[PDB]
């Protein structure tokens, strides 16, 4: 009904901050749950895989 | 004895800026008339105060 509309977004995240670069979202269809979040993983951390 | 003179404005819009204005929230043909009625009603007060 007037020109040069909008539409929102409602990006689910974890981290203490959702807005810091590299948050991954919550509820997205592709990725899957961080099924460690809300249990083990948030009491200790579990080193992150690369290379070698 | 003295003859009558003539006063004539004329502004005109685009028919791109009256769709809006309906959207942005005025009312297009009632406030260009507006426009035009203010203008002309100054313009005699220049005519009057200005020829005492």
């Amino acid at each position: 009904n007037s020109p040069t509309g909008q539409v929102f977004a409602l990006r689910a995240v974890y981290g203490k901050d959702p807005v810091a670069a590299g948050a991954k979202e919550a509820f997205h269809p592709m990725y899957g749950p961080d099924a460690m979040f809300s249990g083990q993983g948030a009491a200790k951390k579990f080193p992150a895989l690369a290379a070698s | 004895q003295t003859a009558v003179k003539s006063r004539k404005l004329k502004t005109g819009i685009t028919v791109e800026l009256a769709q809006d204005l309906e959207a942005n929230g005025f009312d297009a043909p009632n406030f260009l008339e507006d426009l035009l009625a203010t203008e002309m009603a100054d313009e005699i007060n220049k005519d009057i105060l200005q020829s005492l």
